[PDB]
């Protein structure tokens, strides 16, 4: 019942049988072929709409290719919520299309699609006092709300509130369903209860974002300069979100690696008003805020930072807070400093609220955040399209309709990501890799293959080749000693696992600012939580990396965006995986769904200046016997 | 105009402005005989009227909000006016509502 | 619903002996994605193709071409006979790319006194392609407008899809304030035609003006390979011509004599223009049923000409172009292809 069961229609109605089924007789008069049984559009040179069908497939289904000639189909049910958050004529799109469509559409499919479209949408949200309220796009909603229980706990009598329905409106209800209907006010504390059912009792609602319903009549003063950033990408997804003008808080996977505080400090200071950024740890968010936010608008001394152990300015900041997973809703909220910002975040409005990567963590912790604050806007920045929080009632859902997901190519190459590069490298094993490959048979050897020094030769080369293309190096690299026996190798002001800032600051400094430092790289502890710098270039090792969650999480967020046209490839991507290994499947794996949500995958095993390039360290195969004495002890 | 209205009989008014025609014959208390507008013989368009409700943003923009400068409302003023500079050809005017809100959005879009 | 001039007034003085240089902008303008590669790119591979199309329908021209970078200019190409100088040169120019801003007076005047050794009967014109909407001048336009019109040299330019009203009045200026020559371009093809049309001698009315004869004398070949010497060039020709008048051992040119200084031209660029000077009227497309002629092309054989009664497909039209001064059909394809490549009626040839 609490599964996640409306979030998965994408990929649906691959099939078809020759010799019993029969075929549209439209082909011949038929520029597209869109299979709907098979779940794929082939629109082909042939079909010319993919302008309107690109905008309108995207949205309504999944894209299976980007094929020159043209792109490919994949079945969205999950897009038929996608299509549910367009709303334009329906009738245009099985229909406009359907003269291009040569074959017949599926009916099955069609069935599917009048469930996925408008089937699973329209139970029951009624809208109260500039905000959601006691009533039901649906009498059965009203009757349902008749029957409320759990939704009725926390429910003013009255048919709506002013300032109740400005606060309370028993949480936010800014994105309820159908409205136009009575209203009972809502309380200040809890819609959890009210959403709870809706899990297990599956609410099938058309719902909004009513965006200036988040008021917020007090407005906490934020910074609304151009110290912050944005790329162009951006201003079309957040444009997709922000609506008409009217900024609505919609849901956008946003990997963190894609000018994701950019959309935020243009959003929040947007709102201008009482905000709640939020990372996972009090230690994970505080690199969080430190290294784009100063250069960026904010200071540091008022997005305040608690753990109920870091006793920090609540009831007292002058500005938002960015805040911590952890310390917010967790049994760990063993003292006070925590406590009372909760009661402060119920004492003071809250118009924003922002969510990074919360797929590693369970609702349990993040629901209990949600549970009594009584925001006015919130704003899930995913990291992964599967997470342990998008159950029937997804978090897809809670901030708002859908807005940004896997399409990058759209998207990102506004000048914001252009020309992105993917490029998984195949380093050739050697004897005692091989050896290695040989003498052990463990999970271990990920720390035995990933100590490749000729990946240290081509990313050497990647430096100096981006130490002259004035390209932005990022290496993914959660070692620590072969990160230092390379930063020994390589030879720039070293980002270590467990690096004090201020020398990071430097080389930080040294990469915002500076240039005769031309590297830097990141370990399991800056990922995470550090907001990822300025990216041209990308060199990732590991592929294993529990979970692939974290893996498509991983994807978008270690390269960053760049605001660059110039380079012809202005985000450099390297997955240097030594070939023939276990990990092989993995980076493989990866390089699938590097290829699959359309993120320009390839390979180049053939490097430019593998060898040429100097400080060679450790290359003899003895030199890679010398040293094996110690890898192996991992 | 009632002594002029008395002078004489014969008396023309026209305008490519003029609209609504009726509102001068409230305003100046007056009877005429043929109020009627004449609208362009032209086959082909010449003209593009647009209304920029909407901007880049688009966010519903206006004057009416204040004599003011708001960059939400003024930076996507001055974003989505140098597009033009670069297509336009030479000749192209702005007409601000009020000489000292003109002078209000000079000096930052100068800054 | 047919596009067609209502009638062709060629028929006398054009631009024959022409002395063209074409001026290009080399600017961040035509660095921006507006045509496929960029403006640019594309239009030197769309102005690699006019030049030896140009010495190939005009080959009594000469042509050097000049470019327009970070609001100045720069010839690029010296005023020859030969397109291979001025094809080799947009090699290196494909290589290069276009920088900063176009300075037209640094044009204006650099092209201005580049066509003053041009002779008389060397007909000067000029053309130029634009993108970006200013100029970039040292000094007054207007007069060095004044300048080129005291020079009596017509002038057709063609900018992006815009326009420049002073370029209206330039073409119009140097046009005997006829204003025809500034047309400019909305499509590729509808650009490419630009070249089509280009080609073409430009006649429209021809002051009376001093009308000069010309004396010169063909060339005859050399038959030796291995007797392999140059004068021209001081090199070894292994095969060449001599002068009618210096008798010098000259390679494979229809260029003037380096000796003694004389046109040498055997027959082929003669008639080039004689098509060109007496053209056809275009083969009139007879009526579906007023005509009730052969049903065949003339030109061809296309038995197929409508489709006779067939609801709309006979009511469409009947491919039955046919020339007027012979009273003799021909397909479209046919009719099409003879005033685009040989006149030569055959109707009218046959007599
Ligand atoms: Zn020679
Ligand atoms: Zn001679
Ligand atoms: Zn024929
Ligand atoms: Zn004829």
């Amino acid at each position: 019942p609490a599964d996640f069961v409306p979030d998965s229609v994408s990929g649906m109605f691959r099939s078809h049988d020759f010799s019993y089924l029969r075929l549209r007789p439209d082909h011949a008069s038929r520029p597209l072929w869109i299979s709907p049984s098979d779940g794929r559009i082939i629109l082909e040179s042939f079909s010319p709409l993919a302008e309107q069908a690109q905008d309108f497939l995207v949205t309504i289904a999944e894209p299976i290719s980007r094929p020159s000639h043209i792109h490919e189909y994949k079945i969205t049910a999950y897009s038929l919520y996608a299509a549910v958050s367009v709303g334009l004529e329906t009738d245009d799109i099985i229909s406009v299309l359907d003269r291009l469509s040569k074959v017949p559409v599926a009916e099955s499919i069609i069935n599917f699609i009048k469930g996925a479209t408008i089937s699973y949408g329209k139970v029951k949200l009624v809208i109260k006092h500039n905000r959601y309220f006691v009533e039901t796009t649906q009498a059965d909603i009203l009757q349902m709300l008749l029957n409320d229980s759990v939704i009725g706990p926390l429910r003013i009598d009255s048919d709506h509130q002013v300032q109740p329905p400005e606060d309370v409106l028993e949480r936010e209800e800014e994105d309820d369903d159908i409205d136009a209907v009575h209203s009972f006010e809502i309380a200040n504390e809890s819609v959890e209860v009210v959403k709870k059912r809706c899990q297990e009792i599956d609410y099938p609602v058309l719902e909004e974002y009513d965006f200036r319903n988040d008021h917020r009549n007090p407005d906490l003063d934020i910074d609304l300069k151009p110290s912050t950033q944005i790329r162009p990408y951006q201003e079309k997804s957040l444009s997709k979100m922000f609506g008409n003008g009217r900024a609505r808080s919609g849901i956008i996977v946003l990997p963190c690696g894609a000018g994701k505080t950019l959309v935020g400090i243009t959003a929040a200071c947007t709102i201008k008003k009482s905000v709640i950024v939020l990372c996972t740890s009090s230690v994970s968010v505080m690199q969080w805020r430190q290294q784009f936010l100063q250069w960026c608008t904010l200071q540091p001394e008022n997005c305040a930072v608690f753990t109920s152990d870091n006793k920090e300015m609540f009831q007292t900041e002058s500005g938002l807070v960015v805040s911590t997973y952890s310390m917010v809703a967790n049994t760990r909220n063993r003292s006070h400093d925590s406590q009372k910002v909760m009661d402060f975040l119920t004492g003071r409005e809250w118009g924003f609220i922002i969510l990074d990567e919360v797929h590693v963590v369970p609702a349990a912790m993040f629901r209990r955040v949600v549970s009594t604050i009584a925001a006015h806007a919130k704003l899930g920045l995913t990291a992964t399209l599967v997470r342990e929080d998008d159950k029937i009632g997804d978090l897809n859902f809670l901030i708002g309709p859908k807005l940004y997901e896997a399409n990058w190519m759209e998207l990102s190459q506004k000048g914001h990501i252009a020309n992105v590069q993917c490029a998984e490298v195949w380093c050739p094993m050697t004897a005692e890799f091989y050896q290695e490959y040989l003498r052990e048979t463990a999970r271990k050897r990920m720390l035995l293959y990933i100590m490749n020094p000729t990946k240290f030769q081509a990313c050497q080369f990647l430096i100096q080749y981006h130490e002259r293309r004035g390209d932005k190096i990022i290496v993914f690299s959660d070692n620590v000693y072969a990160l230092q026996e390379y930063a020994l190798k390589m030879g720039k002001p070293f980002i270590y696992g467990s690096t004090p800032q201020q020398e990071r600051m430097n080389i930080l400094q040294n990469f915002q600012y500076n240039d005769q430092i031309n590297t830097i790289f990141l370990s399991k502890v800056g990922d995470t939580s550090i907001d990822l710098p300025e990216a041209t270039c990308l060199i990732q090792i590991s592929s294993h990396y529990g979970s692939r969650r974290q893996e498509a999480q991983r994807l978008g967020r270690i390269l960053r965006a760049k605001r660059r046209n110039d380079e012809g490839f202005n985000a450099f991507f390297y997955s240097l995986v030594s070939k023939d290994t276990q990990e092989m499947y993995y980076s493989t794996k990866r390089q699938a769904f590097l290829v699959d949500q359309g993120y320009a995958f390839k390979v180049i095993t053939h490097l430019h200046g593998m060898e040429n390039i100097p400080n060679l360290a450790y290359a003899s195969p003895r030199e890679r016997r010398e040293l094996l004495q110690e890898v192996l002890l991992k | 105009i009632k002594p002029v209205f008395e002078r004489f009989s014969s008396v023309i008014i026209t305008s490519g402005t003029i609209s609504p025609l009726d509102m001068y014959p409230r305003m100046l208390n007056f009877k005429t005989v043929l109020q009627k507008s004449y609208a362009m013989t032209l086959a082909k368009k010449s003209f593009l009227p647009m209304i920029i409700t909407k901007g880049s943003d688009q966010v519903a923009i206006s004057s009416r909000f204040e004599i003011r400068n708001d960059p939400s409302i003024v930076r996507n003023y001055g974003s989505m006016l140098v597009e033009f500079a670069k297509i336009t050809p030479d000749g192209m005017v702005v007409f601000f509502p009020s000489y000292l809100y003109m002078e209000s959005i000079v000096s930052m879009w100068q800054t | 619903k047919k596009r067609t001039a209502k009638k062709n007034i060629t028929p006398y003085q054009r631009g024959i002996i022409r002395s063209l240089i074409l001026t290009l902008d080399c600017s961040e303008a035509m660095l921006e994605k507006d045509l496929r590669p960029n403006r640019h790119a594309m239009i030197i591979q769309y102005a690699i193709d006019f030049v030896h199309e140009f010495f190939d329908q005009n080959p009594i021209s000469q042509m050097g071409i000049i470019i327009m970078r970070n609001g100045l200019a720069q010839l690029v190409s010296q005023v020859s006979g030969n397109p291979q100088d001025h094809i080799d040169a947009l090699k290196s120019i494909r290589k290069q790319e276009p920088k900063g801003n176009p300075s037209l007076q640094n044009a204006l005047e650099m092209a201005r006194g580049l066509l003053l050794p041009v002779p008389a009967h060397c007909t000067r014109e000029v053309l130029i392609v634009f993108g970006s909407l200013s100029t970039t001048d040292p000094g007054d336009i207007h007069q060095t407008i004044d300048s080129l019109v005291s020079e009596k040299i017509r002038v057709k330019v063609l900018g992006l899809s815009a326009q420049v009203a002073i370029c209206k009045e330039l073409c119009k200026a140097t046009n005997y304030g006829d204003e025809s020559f500034y047309k400019i371009l909305l499509d590729e093809t509808h650009l490419k035609e630009l070249f089509n049309e280009a080609v073409t001698p430009l006649p429209v009315n021809k002051i009376n003006k001093g009308f000069t004869l010309v004396k010169m004398g063909f060339p005859t070949r050399i038959f030796e390979d291995t007797p392999t010497f140059c004068s021209c060039h001081s090199k070894l020709v292994y095969g060449g011509y001599f002068c009618p008048n210096c008798h010098s051992k000259v390679c494979s040119l229809p260029t003037v004599c380096p000796c003694c200084d004389l046109m040498l031209i055997l027959s082929t660029h003669l008639a080039r223009s004689y098509h060109h000077l007496m053209p056809l009227k275009t083969f009139a497309e007879v009526p579906t049923t007023e005509k009730f002629r052969s049903e065949d092309c003339f030109s061809c054989q296309s038995r197929f000409p409508x489709x006779x009664x067939x609801x709309x497909x006979x009511x469409x039209x009947x491919s039955r172009y046919r020339c007027e001064d012979c009273k003799q059909e021909f397909c479209v394809d046919c009719d099409v292809f003879i005033h685009e490549i040989l006149h030569n009626c055959p109707g009218c040839e046959s007599k």
